[PDB]
RNA sequence: AGCCUGUGUACCAGGAGGGGAACAACCCAGAGAUAGGUUAAGGUCCCCAAGUGUGGAUUAAGUGUAAUCCUCUGAAGGUGGUCUCGAGCCCUAGACAGCCGGGAGGUGAGCUUAGAAGCAGCUACCCUCUAAGAAAAGCGUAACAGCUUACCGGCCGAGGUU
RNA sequence: CGAGUGGCUUGCUACCUCGAUGUCGGUUCCCUCCAUCCUGCCCGUGCAGAAGCGGGCAAGGGUGAGGUUGUUCGCCUAUUA
């Protein structure tokens, strides 16, 4: 609720790898990101093998735990902590003044960050965020 | 026993029957096949030649021979053609069956050293190629990979 | 250049004198 | 590489997006025909098919998005049809259309009924021992006919002597 | 065999520092202290200093992003997955494929055999009509019939085939 | 005959531990692998049916009780999907 973000970017048919590691520069370099439309952000590949990879995440695990999100939500918020040293006061604090969001609870209209956009004419191989989702069975809350 | 153990060329020349005995009989049948009263007056010439120097044991030389004559029966027991396989295993090898203590292993058998582009297989025929497919079924009982060669045969 | 064919256009042209393409061409004569 | 396929007068063709849609007397057929590369346009009179690219992948689209597309100008104008015939040993089998799904009763004498969904707007019209299967969606139709008759299959005993089931008699 | 035992050399041992995720001997490099600068190996999307660099092409498998290696497997064999280069032959005198039509008679050849008629076996394989058509390449029949290959013609229209 | 995969058996080696890492078997209790014995869904059959034989996907669940032997293994009995 409430998030001054420098910057609001929108995830609709962008790469999620190549956002995230731009939204990651631009957290350690002081700026409040907001990821918009998470659900909406894609990569490619053949969703079989995709999906094959982010189920293998979401059953690893044991009593210390390995706590892999299903909603694109998350999975896109774990990408980015990936590009980040999260367990060091710099990282963390990057980090935290970085959020995404299911669609766009902003007035603004998010921008999109070069290179990161997927002409949909020009690619039939790759997936949505919230269809991997959908596949671990999160609960379509949009 | 697998070939694993005996296909590479890494060992010492190892004939000299003068300084080895008892040394196992060859199980290669015969080198000279088909019409081995005519000499090669035929019009086309298919040579089988590996692609990677190798010791071929007589075990797989009779088994890549018998395989591929007995096959160029798709002409017949006296068919017009002659097959000949121009390699001999001279090389003798060993097999240390105490432990790693006086090692030095006893006569096991014999093995051919080809290398890598030589033919060890060569037949004539005339515009009739069964043979290609005799040789198919040769180099599927040898170690290397092989090339199907025809040489006097512009008649394609 | 086929040779039947140009063996025919010419026994077709006889018989005028006396395949469709081959008539054709020997009515173009 | 480009193509370019004259409408029948008897029908209309219009285009949003990546969706084409085909409408005539016999209906109207909405298609979606997507792929890297490949442009699918109404010119006027006529519908375009054109890709920068010529690798035997495209190539294979282009092809079969025409394809596709001729079959939507026959399914609005002649329509498709479909001709099956039920056929039974022993046991009479009885085949009726109860819904928009075909149902199958009395199959090798099973109490259970056999059914299947039709899929869009096909027409099973029944008479007799005689069933014809149309529709201006070739897809559908063709779907429909063929689940009618997987709906028969037997794997648990020999099919040369249990040939009971309705199949396809004529195909469009 | 991360085996045993030689040999030449450089290294570790007794060799820091840079790189290689970590890691005696792999790469750079041999090093007094302090300071500025430029490179080496290696690297330039983020983690992480430096390119989301340029011209062009391939790959759809997440192949791959793995110099070396106990450590990084992947083989014989196979692939109309796809891209590139070459050779031969056929083709607007209409090719390749498909669809339509034709596939005729002497005559169901002779022989054998109750039988045999394209097609059990044996021999032969001739000539007529014609734009084609085997003394029949494959099914089929008890033997016929029937269904097709060869072969010809049409429709079609551009490359095709090895 | 040829090419391999595994690391359960057996052998080889002597890298690690001789200022000690408690043996075999059994038992009890937990997790896993798939090269699948049963069960689900399938393909072929020398598939009429019934009963099978062989193969594919598949590791969710199940795979039990006893007689000899310390046995592991194995032999044997009756049940069993
Ligand atoms: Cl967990
Ligand atoms: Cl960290
Ligand atoms: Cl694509
Ligand atoms: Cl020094
Ligand atoms: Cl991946
Ligand atoms: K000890
Ligand atoms: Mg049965
Ligand atoms: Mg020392
Ligand atoms: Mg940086
Ligand atoms: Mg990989
Ligand atoms: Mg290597
Ligand atoms: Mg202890
Ligand atoms: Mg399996
Ligand atoms: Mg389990
Ligand atoms: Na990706
Ligand atoms: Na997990
Ligand atoms: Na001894
Ligand atoms: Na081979
Ligand atoms: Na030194
Ligand atoms: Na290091
Ligand atoms: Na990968
Ligand atoms: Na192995
Ligand atoms: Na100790
Ligand atoms: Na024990
Ligand atoms: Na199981
Ligand atoms: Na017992």
């Amino acid at each position: 609720a409430e998030f001054d973000a420098d910057v609001i970017v929108d995830a609709r048919d962008c790469i999620m790898g190549r956002v995230a590691s731009q939204v990651a520069e631009q957290a350690l370099d002081g700026e409040t990101v907001a990821v918009v439309n998470a659900e909406r952000a894609v990569i490619t590949g053949r969703e079989e093998q995709i999906v094959e990879k982010y189920e293998k995440r979401v059953d690893i695990g044991n009593d210390n735990g390995y706590f892999y999100p299903k909603r694109p939500d998350g999975i896109f918020k774990r990408t980015i902590r990936g590009m980040l040293p999260h367990k060091k006061q710099r990282g963390r604090e990057a980090f935290e003044s970085v959020r995404v969001y299911l669609g766009n609870p902003y007035d603004e209209d998010g921008e999109v960050l070069d290179g990161t956009s997927l002409d949909r004419l020009s690619n039939i191989k790759f997936v949505t965020l919230g269809e991997i989702s959908e596949t671990l069975g999160a609960n379509k809350t949009w | 026993k697998p070939g694993a153990m005996y296909r590479n060329s890494s060992k010492p020349a190892y004939t000299r029957r003068e300084y080895i005995s008892g040394i196992p009989g060859k199980k290669i049948a015969q080198f000279d096949m088909g019409n081995n009263g005519a000499g090669p007056t035929y019009p086309a010439q298919v040579e089988l030649v590996v692609e990677k120097p190798v010791q071929i044991r007589h075990n797989a030389l009779e088994a890549a021979r018998v395989a591929a004559n007995r096959y160029v029966q798709n002409s017949g027991a006296a068919a017009n053609y002659k097959f000949r396989i121009r390699k001999f295993p001279f090389h003798v090898i060993r097999e240390n069956k105490d432990g790693m203590r006086a090692p030095f292993g006893k006569p096991v058998g014999t093995a051919a050293r080809v290398h890598g582009a030589n033919h060890i297989f060569i037949a004539w025929v005339n515009p009739d190629p069964n043979v290609e497919e005799a040789w198919r079924r040769a180099k599927m009982k040898v170690t290397p990979t092989i090339n199907i060669d025809s040489s006097p045969a512009g008649n394609a | 250049i086929p040779e039947w064919k140009q063996e025919e256009v010419d026994a077709i042209v006889e018989m005028i004198e006396s395949r469709n393409t081959l008539l054709e061409r020997a009515l173009d004569d | 590489p480009r193509v370019e396929l004259e409408i029948p007068e008897d029908v209309d063709a219009e285009q949003d997006h990546l969706d084409i849609t085909v409408e005539g007397d016999n209906g109207s057929v909405t298609r979606r025909l997507w792929y890297p590369d490949i442009d699918v346009s109404v010119d006027g009179d006529t519908v375009v098919i054109e890709s920068d690219e010529d690798n035997a992948k495209t190539m294979s689209t282009i092809g079969t998005f025409q394809s596709h597309i001729e079959n939507m100008f026959h399914g609005v104008t002649e329509g498709w049809e479909y001709g099956m015939e039920v056929f039974y040993s022993h046991f009479p089998m009885q085949v009726n259309v109860e819904g928009d799904e075909v149902v199958i009763e009395n199959f090798l004498g099973e109490k259970a009924p056999r059914r299947t969904t039709i899929h869009g707007d096909t027409d099973v019209e029944i008479d007799g021992e005689e069933l014809t299967v149309s529709g201006p969606d070739i897809e559908a139709v063709g779907q429909t006919a063929a689940d009618i008759e997987q709906l028969t299959r037997i794997n648990d005993k020999d099919v040369r002597v249990f040939q009971d089931g309705v199949y396809i008699t004529r195909k469009p």
